C-alpha cells in the first residue's frame, strides 16, 4: 500500500504517513524506503509514561474501531516502556 | 425462646477464653514450626479513623522511625539513590557493602549530604576558574550553587557566590567566574542558629545564605531547597540536631571490615548492620564489644540469628538491635543447602519474645512480599521489616532494566544463594506511602491505635489469631476465577 | 442504632463479622441480622493485605 | 523499664527448656511419619572455621 | 569436594566441630530442631521470584 | 512552550495566597502577573511567584 500510494501521491507533492504494523526501527527505514514520509506509531507507544491511562495481570496498559471506544477492532494489553525521552 | 439482645455483651461473660488463639497459644512449639502465611490476625473493634493510626517504629535502642520500613543490604536493593528516599519516606536504607570500602562510605556520603540544615564545608570555587570548570561541578556535584573564595578553600575568604542562573546562557565558557559571579552576597554570621539564619534565608527569596566569620571567611552555608526538602517529607528520618537523613551500612566481620567501618563512620554512618549468614559467632561477638568502645555514638544491629539462644549472645555482647531470619528470604537458599534455618514466623516470636524484654529491637528479615506479611512480622514481636526482592525493581533501586525486570542477587556471583529477576515496580516515592498507608488501615481492622499499642495488646492475650490450613489460605486470596488484573 | 428507631420496619443487617465479640457487639447494637466473612470471597485479598480475616468455616 | 544485656545469659536459665525441640521431641511416631524437607536444624554457636571441621 | 565444603559449612553454622561431635550434641539434646510446615519450605528455597539461574 | 505568553494568566489584587495556590494547581504554574481589575490587559501593578508563596503560613 506505501509503495502503490507514495508512487502516486509523491509526484504531487503530498506527503504520507505509513500507519499501522510499525513495531521497531527496521519497519521505519522500510517504510520510508517504499516512500512514505512519516511513520505513525500507536502500539510502539502505547505503554509508555507519556501515553494516557493507568498500568496495572500475569506492567501492562489496556489498548484500543472497538465496540469499546465505539466492531473493527478490539481491547487488549501492552507493556510498560518508561518515557519517550530516552525512547524517541 | 431466643435471647434479649440486650445480654449480649453480658453473655459474652460466659465463655471462658475470648474467641481465637492468644500468641502463646499459637506459637508453642510441640503442638509447630509456622510462617506468616500459616495464620491471620483476628479484627478487633474500629472507633477511629485508619489516618490516626501512628507507626513509629525502634530499628535500634536510641533510633526510632516514623515507618517500620528498611531497605535491605544487597546490590540490587540498597545504595544511595534507595537508602536517600527510603529515610524521606519515614524509614531507613542499608547500603550494601558489595563493592570497596571506599565506594561505600561514598555512598554512605551522598545519603548523608542529600539534606542539610548547615551545609558544613561546602563546596566552594576559586575566582580563577571558568564557566567551563563551573558547569564540570554541576554534573559532577549535581548541585550549583558554589561560593566563591579567595584561596578556592572552604575555609577562605568570601568574595561571591555562582548560581545556575549566573552560568545559564552564558555563551563564552572561558570566561572567569570572577566576572559574573554575584559579589554583593547576603550572609548571616556564625553563631547565628538555624531557626534564625532558616529565617534570614526566607526573607531574601535566594537560594543560598553563606555563614561568615569575623574575618569574613566561610564556614557553612544553607539552600532554600533544603526548606523545601523538609516541607515536601514531614516524616523523614533524619537526625535532630544536623538535620541530616540518617543512613545505614552493612559490614562483614572479619579483619578489613573494622578499617571499613572507620570509613563509613567517617562519612557520617548512624547504624551499621553486621551482615552474617549466622550471626552468633565469635568473630561477630568480638566486632560489637569492639564497636561499643571504638564508636560508641554507632547504633550496632546483629545478625542475622533465629533462635533465642542467638539473641542472647549478641545482646549480652552489647548489640542494640537484632536482625531475625535465615534463609527465609526470597532467592536464599541456605535451608536447602546447609540443612540450617528457620521457619520466619516462629523465628521472629521466639527472638523478640526474649528481646524486647531487654529492650532491643528486632529486624524481621525475609520472607516480606505484601502489607499482611509486616503486619504479621509485627504482630509476632518485630520492631521493623526488612525489604529485599519487594523493592528490588523500583527506579530508585540500583542496576538497568531488560524476557520489564531487573536482575536480583549472596551467590556465586555476588553458595548459599541464587541469581534471579523481579518486576518493575516503579519509585517508591509511591510504593512506600502505599504499604503506610496500607499498615494503618491493617492495624485500624485490628482495632490499635499505633504500632506500640499493637505490641502491648497481643502480649496481654486482647488481639488474636488463627492457625491457617492450607485450604484457608487459598480463600484468603483470589479463588475460583479465570483470570485477575492493589495500587496505580 | 439510628435504622432501629428511625425507620423500626426496615430489617438491618449488619457485618461483615467473623469472630464472637464482633457479632455480640453488633447484636447488642439491635442487628436483625449477621453477614459473615472477611477474606473468604472469590477475588478477595483483604487476608493478604490487612493480615486480618479468618477461614470462613470457623 | 527493661533488663539489662548483662543478665541476657544468667536470664536464659529461666525458660523450662532450649529453644526448639530436642530429636526426640520432633520423632515421636504419635504426635509423625515425616521426612527431610520436614524439619530444618536450628544454629548454635561458631567459634572454629569451616575447614577446622572434620567428617571421619 | 563441593559436597565436603558445604558439610563443613553447615555443620559449622550448628556449632559442631566434627560428625562424631555431631552425633553426641544431638543424642545429649543439645542440637535443636524445628518441624516444617509446607509454607515454611517455601520459604527455604526460592520464592516470589519470575526466574533464577550453586556450583561452577 | 511560547515566545510571547498571549494572555498570561494574571491576578488581581483582591485575590489571597490560598487563591494563588490552588490557580499553581490548577494551571501548573505560580508565575503571576498582578492587574488591578484581575483581567489579562489591565494595568500592572505587580508580579507573584512560586518564591513568593512558598513559606507563607498565612
Ligand atoms: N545568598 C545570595 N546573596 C546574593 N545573591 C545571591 C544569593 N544566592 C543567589 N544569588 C544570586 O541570585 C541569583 C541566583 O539566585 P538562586 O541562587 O537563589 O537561584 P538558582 O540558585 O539559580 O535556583 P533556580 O534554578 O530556581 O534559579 C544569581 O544571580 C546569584 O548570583
Ligand atoms: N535549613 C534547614 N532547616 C530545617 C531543615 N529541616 C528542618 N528545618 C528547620 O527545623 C524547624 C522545625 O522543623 P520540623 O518540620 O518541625 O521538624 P524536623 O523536620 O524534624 O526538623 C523548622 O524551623 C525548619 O525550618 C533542613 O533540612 N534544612
Ligand atoms: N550548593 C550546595 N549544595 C549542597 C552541598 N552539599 C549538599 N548540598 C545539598 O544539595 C542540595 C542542592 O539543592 P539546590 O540548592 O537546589 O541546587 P543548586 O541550586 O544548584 O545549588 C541541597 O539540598 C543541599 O543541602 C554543597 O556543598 N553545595
Ligand atoms: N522566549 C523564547 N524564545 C525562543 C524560544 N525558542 C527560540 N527562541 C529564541 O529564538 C532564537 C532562535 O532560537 P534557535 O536556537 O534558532 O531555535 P528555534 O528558534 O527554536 O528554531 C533564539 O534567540 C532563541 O532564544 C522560546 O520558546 N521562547
Ligand atoms: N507563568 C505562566 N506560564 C505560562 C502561561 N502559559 C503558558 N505558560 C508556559 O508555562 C511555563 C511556565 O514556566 P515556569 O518556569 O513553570 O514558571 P513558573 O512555574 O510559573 O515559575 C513556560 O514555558 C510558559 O511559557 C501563563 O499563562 N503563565
Ligand atoms: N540464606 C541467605 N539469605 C540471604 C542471602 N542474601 C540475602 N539474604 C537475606 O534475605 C533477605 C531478603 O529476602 P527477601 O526480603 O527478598 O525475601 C536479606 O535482607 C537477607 O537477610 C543469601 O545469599 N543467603
Ligand atoms: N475482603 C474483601 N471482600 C469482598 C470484596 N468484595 C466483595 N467481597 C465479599 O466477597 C463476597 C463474594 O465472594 P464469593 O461469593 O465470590 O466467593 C461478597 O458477598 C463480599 O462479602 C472486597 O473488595 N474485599
Amino acid at each position: 500500500a506505501v509503495y502503490n500510494v507514495t508512487q502516486f501521491a509523491n509526484q504531487f507533492g503530498v506527503p504520507c504517513i505509513a500507519d499501522g504494523g510499525v513495531q521497531n526501527i527496521g519497519h521505519i527505514t522500510k517504510a520510508i524506503a517504499l516512500g512514505a514520509s512519516t511513520v505513525m506509531m500507536g502500539g510502539m507507544l502505547a505503554g509508555t509514561t507519556e501515553s494516557p491511562g493507568e498500568y496495572f495481570r500475569d506492567r501492562l496498559k489496556t489498548y484500543r474501531g472497538s465496540i469499546d471506544a465505539m466492531a473493527q477492532g478490539v481491547t487488549g494489553s501492552v507493556i510498560d516502556k518508561g518515557s519517550i525521552k530516552k525512547y524517541i | 425462646t431466643y435471647r434479649d439482645a440486650a445480654t449480649a455483651l453480658e453473655h459474652l461473660a460466659t465463655y471462658a477464653e475470648k474467641d481465637g488463639l492468644s500468641v502463646e497459644q499459637l506459637m508453642d512449639s510441640k503442638t509447630g514450626g509456622l510462617t506468616y502465611n500459616d495464620f491471620l490476625v483476628l479484627p478487633g473493634k474500629i472507633d477511629f479513623p485508619s489516618s490516626e493510626v501512628v507507626l513509629s517504629s525502634r530499628l535500634t535502642k536510641k533510633i526510632t522511625l516514623n515507618a517500620p520500613f528498611v531497605s535491605s543490604p544487597m546490590d540490587t536493593v540498597t545504595e544511595a539513590d534507595m537508602a536517600i528516599h527510603m529515610a524521606l519516606l519515614g524509614g531507613i536504607g542499608i547500603i550494601h557493602h558489595n563493592c570497596t570500602a571506599e565506594e561505600q562510605a561514598e555512598m554512605v556520603r551522598r545519603v548523608k549530604k542529600y539534606e542539610n540544615g548547615f551545609i558544613n564545608a561546602p563546596v566552594v570555587v576559586g575566582p580563577d576558574a571558568t564557566v567551563a570548570d563551573v558547569r564540570r561541578m554541576k554534573n559532577e556535584f549535581g548541585f550549583a550553587g558554589f561560593p566563591v573564595t579567595d584561596d578556592g578553600k572552604p575555609t577562605g575568604k568570601l568574595q561571591g557566590i555562582i548560581t545556575s542562573r549566573d552560568i545559564q546562557f552564558v555563551e563564552d565558557e572561558t570566561l572567569l567566574v570572577s566576572e559574573i559571579m554575584t559579589k554583593d552576597v547576603i550572609t548571616g554570621k556564625q553563631g547565628i542558629n538555624l531557626e534564625e539564619a532558616n529565617q534570614i534565608l526566607k526573607n531574601t527569596k535566594k537560594g543560598k545564605l553563606p555563614i561568615v566569620d569575623e574575618a569574613g571567611c566561610l564556614v557553612s552555608m544553607l539552600s532554600r531547597t533544603d526548606l523545601m526538602k523538609n516541607q515536601s517529607y514531614p516524616l523523614a528520618s533524619k537526625s535532630a540536631d544536623t538535620k541530616q537523613l540518617l543512613c545505614g551500612a552493612a559490614i562483614g566481620t572479619i579483619d578489613a571490615d573494622r578499617q571499613r567501618l572507620a570509613m563509613l563512620v567517617e562519612a557520617g554512618l548512624d547504624v551499621v548492620v553486621l551482615d552474617s549468614s549466622q550471626g552468633n559467632s565469635v568473630f561477630q561477638i568480638n566486632m560489637i564489644k569492639w564497636i561499643k568502645e571504638t564508636f560508641p555514638d554507632l547504633q550496632v544491629i546483629a545478625g542475622n540469628v533465629v533462635t533465642r539462644e542467638q539473641a542472647a549472645s549478641l545482646i549480652h555482647a552489647g548489640a542494640d538491635g537484632l536482625r531475625i531470619g535465615m534463609g527465609s528470604g526470597s532467592i536464599c537458599i541456605t535451608q536447602e543447602v546447609m540443612a540450617c534455618g528457620r521457619p520466619q514466623g516462629t523465628a521472629v516470636y521466639n527472638v523478640t519474645q526474649f528481646a524486647n524484654q531487654f529492650g532491643v529491637p528486632c529486624i524481621a528479615d525475609g520472607g516480606v512480599q505484601n502489607i499482611g506479611h509486616i503486619t504479621k512480622a509485627i504482630a509476632l514481636g518485630a520492631s521493623t521489616v526488612m525489604m529485599g526482592g519487594m523493592l528490588a525493581g523500583t527506579t530508585e533501586s540500583p542496576g538497568e532494566y531488560f524476557r520489564r525486570l531487573k536482575t536480583y542477587r549472596g551467590s556465586i556471583d555476588a553458595a548459599q544463594g541464587v541469581t534471579g529477576s523481579v518486576i518493575d515496580k516503579g519509585s517508591i516515592k509511591k510504593y512506600i506511602p502505599y504499604l503506610y498507608n496500607g499498615l494503618q488501615h491493617s492495624c485500624q481492622d485490628i482495632g490499635v491505635r499505633s504500632l506500640v499499642e499493637f505490641r502491648e495488646k497481643v502480649d496481654s492475650g486482647s488481639v488474636r489469631f488463627e492457625f491457617r490450613t492450607p485450604s484457608a489460605q487459598l480463600e484468603g486470596g483470589v479463588h475460583n476465577l479465570h483470570s485477575y488484573e492493589l495500587f496505580d
